[PDB]
């Protein structure tokens, strides 16, 4: 429910965003005088969105090992991709590392500053002519939730408004904590130096011996 | 624009168009046609 | 020094954008000037502190390690690139034998291994003539402790 | 906290340190988020403007809790490294 | 184009005032407010049908002339097709001096009067020049439609038509120019002019990117 | 109502279900604009169309001469009687203005429909041509769309997807393993475990480039190879 | 009492109509110029925020825009 929460926090929070345990220490999302992208909707939507990319990633950055030691294949750790080249590359890549961020930086052109402009003019993408997608990126009202007949394709919530609200709370959880994830896996990846699942199979191991304190010199 | 233009007008950003275009005149001048002393 | 440039003339037009966001667009209220507590709290620790904290950093693995190796007579195009020290422990180990340990004497509270990056000699180098570059790197590590 | 120093001297003294000042907070021995002091180091109450919502039964909120136990990590630390540059330690 | 409702720059962002769609290939892209002013748009509009033109007729050079070279024709690259000997003339031998001398005089000639109508309309068509008068008007500006400038009539013909054709022009420029940088960074970069460039990414297309090719990414 | 492609899916209006086959499939919208949903459609009937005479083919060709591998076929010297090593170059020729025509008057079908169904060289014979993909007549000979041909195109344009669906099959565990579309089926039937897609998805088996008769034709996998 | 960041969205518009008209930040200054001190006037009196306009809102946002300025010059 509320975790340190203070009278004036829920004075803005009445519970009604998806997640709201009024959690919000500094207070960021107070409306009274708020602008440029501090603003309560951009906060949320922000919040949204690093969830979305954290839930890919946690779920990026522990597959490669746990499928490749399995033996399926690949068998690298998330820093040795190409990420971070000094950190190590992968060799078998049907292109460039910079190619392929070339191509990346013009994919997500079309898709991030389209996303963007139905947030600044809500449903702009629906009208002009886009390969005759722009039908499906119309979007609904709230910015975060896009909808059509694409982002939700399997109109999966839609029967009762209980069911969009428990589906977007599991969201909002499952990506809090995939967020925590995300940074635990970076952390452990500096102090140790090994890839997440080896850090998790080394606690299993020798707990005692294998935690955070040992890690400082060891 | 109309306004833009207005501003590079105003007498500091004339003077200083008119001023580079004078120097860098001379200077390309005696870089080509060093040490002028007389009219020969 | 090319890199260091480029990177400051990006602050530079951050700087100004601010100057014109926070004027034509984002307009701080009076309200929000007058907190000087709030100032002083903020510049003190995070401004000042973090400052310090953050060149305690770099002194202590970029500017320790490069200024011993160029003291010892080794060719600037011969020293390890500063990564090199932060990432290759043993490069770093050399040098300081206290990065054998690692964080662990700091935790366990024994700062006193660390006492071959961060000494209190006082005086001046005898090779270059200025002040040890391991007091400079302590004297920020306190001032930021005390700014926080 | 590393190299399983616990049970080491340094341990018991941080952890006495950073107890003896979380319960002279939450035993109203010393300031706090509410009953704060004066000019005559008397604790003469205070309104904190957030108006913290703390379930402990004093009133201890998150606040105190991160306010006085880093005074016991500052006071272990002096006291650690004094009685080790002493004989006491 | 010509549409209130015409695709824009920019799906989303409102088109500028001063571009209301008439104009050929007009998308609504001005962000830094460049032709605010009407008559700026006029001269800009005028402008970019000029740049635009002469880079068509040069992007067809720098085409088939390299086409020519890489089929075996001689043909010298579009870079140094400039030391190429000058040819001979039944009046004499060409000089280089001469040859910049009289490129220049005649531009000054065609180049006066393309503008002194721009400033006047119609002031060519004043029979001073042989008689030669509405041929020397201009249907529209950066359109000097006639008998002399569009011979077979597509803007004397169907109007429909002619204003596909202008927005053809108008596409089809901004893409020479954009090519024509090409055209120019590939070789400042390559080192070997076009056609031979899509040759080799053709040939090995993955590991022949601008990334690949020392001088475009420095670090890779 | 018709059964929609997923349980919990709503139908795209657009999609009233006229069309054969209309499981309210469309997730990106993109026969929206009836012109395209017209367009579309062509190419899907003209797709499914192909691919199952494709799909017949590799099996059939197989089945019947099975040295020939089905990727390599189209070589000269792989054409079976005289056509081995016959001129491809003619050989396109011959593709190429026969398949121009028949294609162009199919589209000349769709930009003017029942405009093109008389015989241009001869005269009075015609082609009913009641929808637009569907011409019959000479093209319908042992007169099978008479009777529910919107039942018969349903079952086409589902015969025909599944179909568009297993020839790009057919090609990927080919250029995969090496192997024809029942040789696939053999390999896994003998060892499943060992033979699957896990130990053939890491080798793309097949020519990198092929010269024909002095033309060098540039060969790819799907899937970037490992 | 409560410290939390207050903003105000799209105060003064950006355009260079007030670049063309030199003197808009003083009253006196703004009718044009009739003797040659005008002009060292309209410098002498450019940064005087305080002379500008009685607001203490005004004139702090200035003050903290212009620092800006100041660091990327630096
Ligand atoms: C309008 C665009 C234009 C562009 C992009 C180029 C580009 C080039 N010209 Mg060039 N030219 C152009 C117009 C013209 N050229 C020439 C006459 C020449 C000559 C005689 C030569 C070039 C040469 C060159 C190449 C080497 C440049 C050099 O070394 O400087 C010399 C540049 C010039 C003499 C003129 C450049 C004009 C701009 C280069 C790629 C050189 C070449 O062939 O490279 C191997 C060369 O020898 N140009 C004339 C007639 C006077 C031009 C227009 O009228
Ligand atoms: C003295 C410098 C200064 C100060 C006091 C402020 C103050 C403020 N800015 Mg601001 N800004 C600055 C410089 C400054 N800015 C510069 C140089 C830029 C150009 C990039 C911006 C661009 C900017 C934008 C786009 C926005 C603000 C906003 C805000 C307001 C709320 C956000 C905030 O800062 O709260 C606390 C901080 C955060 C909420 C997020 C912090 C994110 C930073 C960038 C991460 C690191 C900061 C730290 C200094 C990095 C240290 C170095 C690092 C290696 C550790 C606030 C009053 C927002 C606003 O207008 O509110 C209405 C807003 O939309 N600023
Ligand atoms: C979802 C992200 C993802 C990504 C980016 C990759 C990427 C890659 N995989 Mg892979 N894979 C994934 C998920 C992913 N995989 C999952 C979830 C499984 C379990 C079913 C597998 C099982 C798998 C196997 C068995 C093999 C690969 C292989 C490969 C490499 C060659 C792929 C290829 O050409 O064959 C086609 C693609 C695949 C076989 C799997 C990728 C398909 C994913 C789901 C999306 C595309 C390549 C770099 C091959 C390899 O290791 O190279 C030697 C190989 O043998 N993957
Ligand atoms: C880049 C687009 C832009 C535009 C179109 C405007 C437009 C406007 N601004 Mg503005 N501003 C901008 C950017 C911009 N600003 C930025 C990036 C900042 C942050 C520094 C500011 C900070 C700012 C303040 C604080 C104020 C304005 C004001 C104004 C309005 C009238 C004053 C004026 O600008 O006249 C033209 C002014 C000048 C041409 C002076 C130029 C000074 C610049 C910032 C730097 C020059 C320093 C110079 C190099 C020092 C060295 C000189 C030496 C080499 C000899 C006007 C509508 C004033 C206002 O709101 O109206 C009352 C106001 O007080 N602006
Ligand atoms: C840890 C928090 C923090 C930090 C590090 C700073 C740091 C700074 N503040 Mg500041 N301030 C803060 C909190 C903070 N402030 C709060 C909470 C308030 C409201 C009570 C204010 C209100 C305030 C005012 C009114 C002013 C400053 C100014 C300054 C700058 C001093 C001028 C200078 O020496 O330029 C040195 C330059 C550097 C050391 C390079 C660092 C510059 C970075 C980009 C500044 C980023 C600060 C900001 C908090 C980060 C978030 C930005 C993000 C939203 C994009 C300095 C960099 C002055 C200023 O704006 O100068 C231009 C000034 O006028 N602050
Ligand atoms: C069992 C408790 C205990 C003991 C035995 C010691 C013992 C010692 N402390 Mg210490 N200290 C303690 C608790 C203790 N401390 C606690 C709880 C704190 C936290 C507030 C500190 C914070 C502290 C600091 C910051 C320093 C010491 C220092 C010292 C050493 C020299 C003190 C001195 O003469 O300074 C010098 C006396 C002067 C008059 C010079 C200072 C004058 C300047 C200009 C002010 C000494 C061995 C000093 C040290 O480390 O020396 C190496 C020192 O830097 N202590
Ligand atoms: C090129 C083949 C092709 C084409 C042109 C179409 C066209 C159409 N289909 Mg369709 N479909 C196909 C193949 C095709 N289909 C296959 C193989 C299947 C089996 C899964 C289906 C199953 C299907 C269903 C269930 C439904 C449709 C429907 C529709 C219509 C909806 C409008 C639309 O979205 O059009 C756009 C479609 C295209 C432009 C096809 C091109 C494909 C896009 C551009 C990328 C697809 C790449 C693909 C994933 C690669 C597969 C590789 C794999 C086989 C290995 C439309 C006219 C709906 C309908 O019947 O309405 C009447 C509908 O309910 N189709
Ligand atoms: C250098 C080019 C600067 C941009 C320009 O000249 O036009 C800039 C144009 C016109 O610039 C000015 O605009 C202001 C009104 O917005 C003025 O009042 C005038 O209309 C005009 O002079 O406006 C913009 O597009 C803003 C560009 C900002 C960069
Ligand atoms: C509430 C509150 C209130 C008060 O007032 C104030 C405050 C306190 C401030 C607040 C809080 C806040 C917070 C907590 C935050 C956090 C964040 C995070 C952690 C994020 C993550 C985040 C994270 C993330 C996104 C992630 C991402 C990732 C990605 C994309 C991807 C990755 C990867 C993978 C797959 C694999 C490959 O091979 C590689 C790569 C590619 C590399
Ligand atoms: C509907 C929808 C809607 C929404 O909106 C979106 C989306 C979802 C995207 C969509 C989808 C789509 C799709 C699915 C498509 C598919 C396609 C295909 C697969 C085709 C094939 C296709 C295929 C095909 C044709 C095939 C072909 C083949 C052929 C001719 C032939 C072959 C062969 C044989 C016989 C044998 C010999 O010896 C050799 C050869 C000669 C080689
Ligand atoms: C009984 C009770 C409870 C408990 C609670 C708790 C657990 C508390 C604790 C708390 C804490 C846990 C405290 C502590 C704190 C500490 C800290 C937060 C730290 C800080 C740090 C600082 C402040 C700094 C330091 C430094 C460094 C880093 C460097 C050098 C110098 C010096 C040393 C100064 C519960 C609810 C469960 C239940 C019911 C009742």
């Amino acid at each position: 429910q509320l975790y340190f929460t203070s009278e004036s926090t829920l004075q803005y929070l009445d519970g009604t965003l998806p997640g709201d345990f009024g959690f919000d220490p500094l207070g960021l999302l107070d409306p009274v005088n708020s602008g440029g992208f501090v603003t309560p909707q951009w906060l949320a939507y922000s919040e949204v969105i690093h969830c979305r990319w954290a839930m890919l990633g946690a779920a990026g950055c522990i597959a490669p090992e746990i499928l490749g030691k399995a033996g399926v294949g690949v068998d690298i750790r998330w820093f040795e991709t190409g990420v971070i080249p000094p950190a190590g590359t992968y060799d078998k890549y049907w292109t460039d590392p910079y190619s392929l961020f070339f191509i990346e930086v013009i994919a997500m052109q079309f898709a991030e500053l389209r996303r963007w402009q139905d947030f600044k003019y809500p449903g702009s993408m629906s009208k002009q002519y886009f390969v005759g997608l722009e039908a499906v990126q119309g979007g609904s009202g709230d910015p975060a939730y896009p909808g059509g007949p694409w982002f939700n394709l399997f109109n999966l919530g839609a029967k009762s408004e209980a069911d969009m609200k428990k589906l977007k709370l599991n969201e909002i959880k499952n990506g809090r904590l995939a967020m925590l994830a995300v940074f635990g896996y970076g952390a452990q990846a500096v102090l140790t130096g090994k890839g997440p699942y080896e850090n998790l199979l080394d606690h299993l191991a020798d707990p005692v011996n294998n935690n955070i304190l040992t890690n400082f010199g060891k | 624009m109309k306004n833009f233009t207005t501003y590079l007008s105003t007498a500091p950003v004339v003077a200083l168009a008119w001023f580079t275009v004078t120097a860098a005149l001379l200077i390309e001048i005696n870089r080509f046609f060093p040490d002028p002393l007389v009219f020969s | 020094l090319y890199t260091t440039a480029i990177g400051g003339l990006v602050m530079a037009a951050a700087m100004f954008f601010a100057g014109w966001f926070h004027y034509h667009k984002a307009a701080p209220k009076l309200e929000w000037f007058q907190n000087v507590e709030s100032m002083l709290n903020h510049h003190l620790a995070g401004l000042l502190g973090l400052g310090s904290l953050s060149w305690a950093g770099h002194q202590i693995h970029v500017s320790l390690p490069v200024n011993k190796l160029l003291d010892a007579g080794v060719d600037p195009k011969e020293i390890p690139l500063p990564h090199e020290f932060l990432l290759n422990r043993q490069i770093m180990q050399d040098l300081y034998p206290s990065f054998a340990k690692g964080l662990a004497p700091f935790f366990t509270l024994q700062w006193g291994e660390y006492s071959d990056f961060l000494t209190f000699n006082g005086g001046l180098n005898p090779v270059t003539g200025g002040l040890w570059l391991s007091d400079t790197a302590h004297h920020h590590l306190a001032i930021a402790v005390l700014f926080l | 906290r590393a190299d399983g120093f616990i049970g080491s001297t340094t341990n018991l003294i941080m952890v006495a340190s950073t107890a003896a000042f979380l319960a002279a907070g939450k035993f109203g021995l010393a300031p706090t988020v509410k009953r704060g002091t004066d000019a005559a180091c008397k604790l003469v109450d205070r309104p904190n403007a957030a108006g913290l919502i703390s379930n402990d039964p004093s009133g201890f909120t998150a606040v105190d809790t991160l306010a006085f136990g880093a005074l016991g990590h500052i006071a272990g630390v002096g006291i650690v490294l004094g009685l080790r540059a002493t004989g006491n330690l | 184009a010509y549409g209130p409702d015409r695709p824009l720059w920019y799906p989303g962002n409102p088109a500028p005032a001063y571009l209301d769609g008439t104009l050929a290939g007009d998308y609504g892209f001005d962000p830094l407010g460049l032709s605010s002013d009407p008559e700026t748009m006029r001269w800009m509009v005028h402008a970019e049908l000029q740049n635009a033109r002469w880079a068509m007729l040069g992007a067809a050079g720098v085409l088939l002339t390299s086409i020519g070279a890489a089929v075996g024709l001689p043909f010298p690259e579009w870079y140094e097709a400039g030391a190429a000997p000058l040819p001979s003339t039944v009046h004499g031998d060409w000089s280089f001096g001469t040859l910049t001398a009289t490129m220049f005089l005649l531009f000054h000639w065609a180049e006066q009067k393309r503008i002194m109508d721009f400033r006047n309309p119609g002031s060519q068509g004043d029979g001073s020049f042989f008689g030669i008068t509405d041929d020397f008007k201009s249907k529209e500006n950066g359109y000097p439609g006639g008998r002399l400038f569009d011979p077979i009539g597509f803007s004397r013909g169907d109007e429909a038509m002619y204003k596909k054709y202008k927005q053809n022009e108008i596409v089809n420029g901004r893409l020479a120019m954009v090519a024509n940088l090409g055209f120019w960074a590939q070789y400042a970069a390559t080192g070997k002019g076009p056609i031979q460039n899509l040759a080799d990414h053709l040939a090995d297309p993955y590991h022949t990117t601008f990334t690949t090719n020392g001088v475009s990414v420095p670090f890779y | 109502d018709r059964k929609l492609w997923a349980p919990t899916v709503d139908s795209p209006s657009y999609l009233n279900g006229e069309l054969a086959g209309d499981y309210g499939f469309d997730p990106l919208g993109l026969g929206a604009d009836p012109v395209a949903l017209k367009w579309y459609r062509q190419s899907e009937l003209v797709h499914a169309r192909w691919a199952m005479l494709g799909v017949a083919g590799v099996l059939g060709q197989e089945i019947l001469r099975p040295d020939v591998f089905w990727y390599e076929a189209g070589e000269p010297q792989n054409l079976p009687g005289p056509f081995q090593n016959i001129n491809m170059g003619g050989l396109l020729a011959w593709e190429f203005l026969l398949m121009h025509w028949v294609e162009v008057r199919r589209w000349q079908d769709y930009k003017n429909f029942g405009s093109v169904n008389e015989d241009p060289i001869f005269k009075g014979n015609k082609v009913p041509n009641p929808e637009m993909g569907y011409p019959g007549g000479i093209f319908d000979p042992l007169g099978f769309s008479k009777g529910n041909r919107k039942e018969l195109q349903t079952k086409e344009i589902k015969n025909g997807r599944i179909a568009m669906i297993a020839f790009m099959s057919f090609v990927v565990q080919a250029q995969a393993t090496g192997k024809g579309p029942l040789a696939n089926l053999a390999d896994h039937l003998s060892n499943p475990g060992a033979n699957n897609w896990v130990s053939n998805i890491n080798h793309c088996v097949t020519p990198s480039s092929v010269d024909v008769q002095g033309l060098t034709i540039p060969l790819t996998c799907l899937w970037p190879g490992s | 009492k409560k410290v939390k960041i207050a903003v105000d969205r799209n105060p003064v518009e950006t355009s260079f109509e007030k670049w063309a008209k030199p003197g808009h930040f003083s009253r006196t200054l703004s009718k044009g110029p009739n003797t040659t001190t005008w002009i060292w006037n309209l410098h002498a009196d450019a940064h005087d925020f305080d002379s500008h306009t009685s607001d203490l809102e005004e004139i702090s946002r200035k003050v903290f825009s212009a620092h800006f300025g100041q660091l990327g010059v630096i």
